[PDB]
DNA sequence: ATCAGTCCGACGACGCATCTGCACTACGAGG
DNA sequence: GTCGGACTGAT
DNA sequence: CCTCGTAGTGCAGATGCGTC
């Protein structure tokens, strides 16, 4: 209401100026600090450049690289070949209109009949106009949203008219990452550091940023530990590190190691609380439309209350037991068309780890107890498979699973990490995880 | 002068000059003492675009020496696709510019003219194959589209077996079989049976052919031979001859 | 406030006319006529558009009434009628507004009445220098044969006749002179030469056949302007800024 | 078997607008009946077309059992090429499907048999607790009218009333169907409730060919009844499940 | 003077979505 | 993914 | 029966998304 989208532009001004991550970040704390609430979550949304996360499973913007020329070309009054051939000279389409506003400006139809009403645009209203202009298919769909698009790119001033055509791409170029926005935030709201642990497993709940911003900003950095990790938006699966396959994993485990074998596709995960199915992919998106009969062996082969497990998705041959490539599979996974070629793509939801299951914490205890959890909470078919747990010697007997699986083809093997401390946590590489691949 | 031509129907003008288009992107326009001869055909040879027209439609006629202009059909044709009025007066001449339709309508009363760049050139004489085709026959306009929608979904051949004077199509795969007669103007108009035999043509040049046959609302003559090209005769309702010349290719 | 117009199909082309032009707009209902006043987001242009309240089949206006709307909803379900047919809207509280199909089998409906704030477009008194009555549907010929191919249109205010054209890669100048079947009223004026937007004046083109003499209305220094005339002197003030400066 | 059907119009219509729901289907030749009893990939909508002795004028009958199949697709496409009411006539091969027109001129096509058969037809027998008549072109009409508008749609009844109601966020859709305005007679039941997503009971409109009138059969969380019946003791049927 | 993890955005080549234009086309509207 | 390829400490 | 025209309707022709 009161707020302007100058000061934002000046900040990110005043952003890709700095190199050093332990300056730009103490920046960015007190710029979050002079942000007014009840705009803070839309500020958030804007910072990592997303109207809304993908969990929500909105059709994404259609606007592109043509139609923004067009619209550049109309709201500038000026020749669409001329920025075209621009285009096609500067890379950064951001200074291809950057010029064009200072220089020569549109006449417009209002203005020459007599009237002076206008001042500075602010955060809320664009983000507004933005999120109606999103999806607004219709029939007649891109005349009405150009128009509205290059109407609001004109309603600018042309030193601020760069940043919003980055924000159109689908990047903001001032490199500052989602992890350094959640640290600043600890050291801004915390006042100390140890304020960075909460924020981590608040990020490890939810795949939401806002909603957790916003009760940061109502009531304070407590009452969030007992947030348990619920049905609903996703837990994205952790990260691990490449390497070679050296005398080195029998070693780091110390120990007997929970030998597992390397799959292949688009992992899985879901949230169900007995009445609804929401499916995650690897990114935070939904694929429930693209996957209408993967929502069902869930109801079925896996029994109990609301679970959280992660799969992965790849074919099937149908005349016997082979892969297939996740090419072929590709094609799969773009049509509504789904009873012409599924039934004729089968793939296996093979599951790796029972998250949260008994309604309840679940994800801070060792690889032991996931692991047994996993095994009995099934149904004995060929439809579904789990963990093909293996147990070798040596490095011979291991080199000698590595050959069987050359033998019946795959990715490889990839071998997990058990201990005390040695959880299933959310974020980061670490050594819980070890994958496995040459040349 | 040397461009003075009016046609009575700028329909027909326009159905003209779209059949030529639909075989190609250029336009071959030579003018004589007999009036407008226009020839052209596609680079393998296997089906024919001549556009003659009688020294008689032309409502005025002046010409200085034959010529020919390098015309072409790339943008003019959706330009000209807003000729209407029946039989609205359209009329070429020419200028400095290159070339300059004329297209007047009285539905609404308005002028149509534009403007195009082609320079002359030289003219050819007249180049039409020589051949005896026995079996001949004028037909009515929808039957040949029928022909071409309904064995363009069974595979590409088209052979015709008019044995004992009863007309048979039998094209296609040996599946997705079609069978079809033709008797004696049952859904014919004229027939003439000289001769039996076997044309085994190209069905998408069929249908090709057949594309440029809406709007020319007279009964068109045809006519083949023993595997020989195959000739399809069209008199324009207002005036112009447009024929087609199926060139096979041998027994493969 | 219940109102029914006999016809449905005038209450498709001042929608078709509305849709794409702007998001959503005001339906001033007032004592004498009715208000409807669209500006665009773009502000490159301007469709005004007056109806005296007798098209109806005689329904009185009670207070006034903001009913907001949908474009593309609003001529979603317009489209029903093919036949003789008209329909019935009316609504008590400010809030929900009642909007039902008669002739078949009625179909009422309930449409959310939402909001949208803009300002007050001053009004018109810019004086042209073109004035002609060319044939309504004549216009759908020369746009569709010009800008069929081009991405601008430019007209002449020449003597005795309307010369618009557009250049580029080629020239193609159609004209409607007082002989043949053309312009029947047109004051010269002054000599002018302007150009206009390739889609802005492909928009306008869909709402003709309710009036069959237009006004068009401008020249040098002067924006285009054009308006028909509906049933009871009706009004559809529509506008468009020249293109390039 | 040889078949000649009076209407090549309507009867291709009907398998037409009959293959958007399957994707394959058998014809099972018999004494008074050949059947098209299909269950949808979906598990959602069962439908079923039968044909009478006499749909077809000319028609022969040779085997009790001659069973055949199809492959939707060619059917489909080669009868979406047929001109006018000419006189269909169609012959049964054991091994292949022989179509053959006969109208202003004589026209014939060829079709493999592909050997397919999966029959489970479920029971319906169900109590529906109500029973109401309307004619086709209403029906048409009105589901057509607000069919653009989303998914919702709950046919909700009252005491030997049948009506339509049709709620979105931003706008809903009430539709008076009383015997009074345009729901013919024959209405009799009490006050119940369902719903069913649009374009499942949308796409079924294209039946308005081989059509005389059509009843209704529904209730509560129970499969709703579409009957559409058809010249001469014919009628398909199209039974939906409430989501 | 040198090592081990460790964060962070370009890489363009796209299969298929999804709108857009845009020639036909059966049916209704009057002589 | 993906491979760089820059960015933070330590003996 | 003879003309439109008109909203559909199918078919190419573009541009852009999410996946490496
Ligand atoms: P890329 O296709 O290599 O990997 C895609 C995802 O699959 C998951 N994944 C592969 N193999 C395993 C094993 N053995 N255990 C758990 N997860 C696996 C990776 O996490 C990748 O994200
Ligand atoms: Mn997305
Ligand atoms: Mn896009
Ligand atoms: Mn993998
Ligand atoms: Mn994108």
């Amino acid at each position: 209401s009161h707020m302007e989208f100058k000061v934002i532009a000046e900040y990110f001004d005043k952003l890709e100026k700095i190199s050093s991550r332990l300056q730009l970040t103490a920046l960015l704390a007190d710029l979050l600090s002079k942000s007014d609430k009840t705009i803070i979550d839309k500020v958030v949304y804007i910072i990592q450049g997303k109207l809304w996360p993908d969990f929500l499973g909105y059709p994404e913007l259609g606007i592109g690289e043509k139609f923004l020329i067009k619209a550049i070309s109309i709201a500038t009054n000026t020749d669409e070949n001329s920025v075209e051939n621009l285009y096609k000279t500067i890379g950064d389409l951001g200074e291809v209109a950057r010029r064009l506003k200072s220089k020569q400006q549109s006449t417009g139809i209002l203005g020459f009949l007599g009237t002076t009403s206008k001042e500075s645009l602010t955060v809320d209203e664009v983000y507004s106009t933005l999120s109606k202009v999103a999806l607004t298919t219709g029939e007649g769909s891109r005349d009405l949203k150009i128009r509205l698009l290059a109407g609001l790119l004109k309603k600018a001033d042309p030193l601020e008219a760069k940043f919003l055509v980055r924000f159109v791409e689908g990047r903001l170029r001032v490199g500052i990452g989602d992890a350094t926005v959640l640290d600043a935030m600890a050291i801004a709201f915390g006042g100390g550091q140890s304020a960075s642990e909460i924020i981590e497993r608040a990020y490890n709940l939810r795949a939401d940023l806002g909603n957790i911003a916003k009760i940061i900003v109502e009531k304070g950095i407590e009452a969030l530990k007992t947030l348990k990790p619920q049905v609903g938006i996703p837990i994205r699966p952790m990260l691990a590190e490449r390497l070679s396959n050296p005398e080195e994993i029998l070693k780091k485990m110390g120990g007997n190691a929970i030998v597992d074998y390397k799959y292949d596709g688009e992992r899985a995960q879901i949230h169900k609380k007995e009445d609804k199915i929401f499916i995650f992919s690897r990114r935070l998106e939904n694929i429930t439309s693209q996957y209408p009969d993967v929502v069902d062996y869930v109801s079925k082969y896996i029994e109990g209350k609301e679970f959280i497990i992660e799969g992965e998705i790849v074919a099937i041959d149908p005349e016997s037991g082979e892969m297939r490539p996740f090419q072929e599979l590709m094609h799969r996974k773009r049509k509504s068309d789904i009873y012409e070629a599924i039934k004729e793509y089968p793939v296996n939801v093979f599951l790796f780890d029972l998250m949260y299951y008994e309604d309840v914490d679940y994800t801070t205890k060792p690889l032991e107890a996931r692991r047994k959890l996993l095994e009995s909470i099934v149904k004995p078919n060929d439809y579904v498979k789990i963990a093909h747990h293996i147990q070798a010697n040596n490095v011979e007997d291991l080199k000698s699973f590595f050959y069987r699986a050359i033998s019946e083809g795959g990715e490889g093997v990839m071998v997990k990490a058990i201990g005390k401390d040695a959880i299933y946590q959310a974020g980061a590489r670490g050594w819980l995880w070890i994958k496995l691949k040459r040349d | 002068m040397a461009f003075k031509i009016v046609y009575p129907n700028a329909k027909d003008f326009f159905s003209f000059i779209n059949s030529i288009t639909n075989v190609t992107d250029s336009i071959i326009l030579n003018f004589t003492e007999d009036g407008i001869f226009s020839r052209h055909l596609t680079e393998d040879k296997v089906l024919m675009a001549i556009m003659r027209i009688p020294k008689d439609v032309l409502s005025e006629y002046s010409i200085d020496s034959p010529t020919s202009v390098k015309l072409d059909v790339s943008s003019v044709k959706k330009i000209l696709s807003k000729a209407s009025s029946k039989k609205a007066t359209i009329e070429l001449t020419e200028t400095d510019s290159g070339l300059k339709i004329i297209i007047r309508d009285e539905k609404s009363g308005a002028k149509s003219t534009i403007y195009i760049k082609a320079e002359k050139g030289q003219v050819e004489q007249l180049t039409e194959p020589k051949v005896n085709l026995a079996v001949n026959f004028t037909t009515d306009e929808s039957v040949l589209n029928v022909i071409a929608a309904d064995v363009t979904l069974v595979g590409e051949e088209m052979r015709i077996s008019t044995e004992e004077d009863k007309i048979k199509i039998e094209a296609g795969e040996e599946g997705k079989r079609y069978v079809a007669f033709l008797m004696k103007d049952k859904p014919l108009k004229e027939l003439s049976i000289d001769t039996s035999a076997s044309s085994s043509y190209s069905a998408e040049m069929f249908k090709d052919a057949v594309k440029g046959l809406r709007g020319f609302s007279a009964p068109t003559m045809v006519s083949f031979g023993e595997n020989l090209p195959m000739k399809i005769d069209v008199e324009a309702v207002s005036g112009g001859h447009m024929i087609f010349w199926i060139a096979p290719r041998l027994l493969e | 406030m219940k109102v029914v117009y006999d016809d449905v199909r005038v209450l498709k082309d001042i929608i078709q006319a509305l849709a794409r032009l702007v998001d959503e707009a005001v339906l001033k209902f007032k004592q004498d006529s009715v208000e409807l006043v669209a500006l665009d987001r773009a502000h490159i242009s301007l469709i005004s558009v007056n109806l005296p309240r007798e098209m109806f089949k005689e329904y009185d206006v009670n207070d006034e009434f903001k009913f907001g709307f949908n474009t593309q909803y609003l001529m979603k379900i317009l489209k029903v009628a093919k036949r003789k047919e008209a329909i019935e809207i009316a609504s008590e509280s400010p809030d929900s507004v009642i909007i039902n199909i008669i002739g078949s089998t009625n179909r009422e409906f309930n449409v959310r009445n939402l909001e949208v704030s803009e300002q007050e477009i001053p009004e018109i008194n810019l004086q042209f220098d073109i004035s002609a009555t060319i044939s309504s549907d004549g216009f759908k010929s020369a746009i569709s044969e010009v800008s069929t191919v081009t991405d601008n249109v430019v007209v002449e205010g020449h003597e005795d006749r309307i010369l618009i054209k557009a250049e580029g890669e080629s020239e193609v100048e159609v004209e409607f002179s007082k002989d043949t079947g053309g312009l029947q009223d047109l004051e010269f004026s002054k000599e002018s030469k302007n150009s206009y937007s390739a889609e802005y004046l492909d928009d306008v083109l869909s709402l003709t056949k309710l009036s069959d003499y237009v006004k068009i209305s401008f020249g040098n220094q002067k924006p285009l302007q054009l308006f028909f005339n509906m049933e009871g002197g009706g009004k559809v003030t529509y506008l468009l800024a020249p293109k390039v400066l | 078997m040889k078949a000649k059907v009076i209407d090549a119009v309507s009867f291709s219509y009907i398998l037409r607008t009959v293959g958007d729901f399957l994707s394959e289907a058998n014809f099972i030749v018999t004494k008074e009946g050949i059947r098209v009893s299909g269950i949808d990939p979906s598990r959602v909508v069962f439908l079923d077309i039968f044909l009478p002795s006499s749909y077809f004028e000319g028609f022969e009958v040779s085997q009790e059992k001659e069973i055949i199949g199809f492959k939707l697709e060619d059917v489909n496409d080669i009868l979406k090429r047929v001109l006018k009411d000419d006189t269909l006539i169609l012959s049964s091969n054991e091994s292949k499907l022989t179509l053959t027109f006969d109208g202003e001129f004589t026209r014939s096509f060829e079709l493999p048999l592909i050997q397919v058969e999966s029959t489970q037809p479920p029971s319906v027998n169900l109590e529906f607790p109500f029973k109401a008549q309307l004619l086709t072109i209403t029906f048409a009409d009105i589901i057509d009218e607000l069919s653009d508008l989303g998914e919702v749609l709950n046919i909700h009844s009252k005491e030997n009333k049948l009506y339509f109601e049709v709620i979105g966020d931003l706008s809903t859709a009430k539709v008076e169907l009383s015997t009074d305005n345009g729901t013919l007679l024959e209405a009799s039941g009490a006050d119940v409730s369902s719903s069913y997503g649009m374009e499942y009971v949308a796409n079924t409109t294209k039946m308005r060919r081989a059509s005389d009138s059509m009843e209704l059969y529904f209730g509560s969380q129970i499969p709703l009844k579409l009957r559409f019946k058809l010249p001469q003791e014919g009628y398909g049927d199209f039974y939906i499940a409430p989501r």
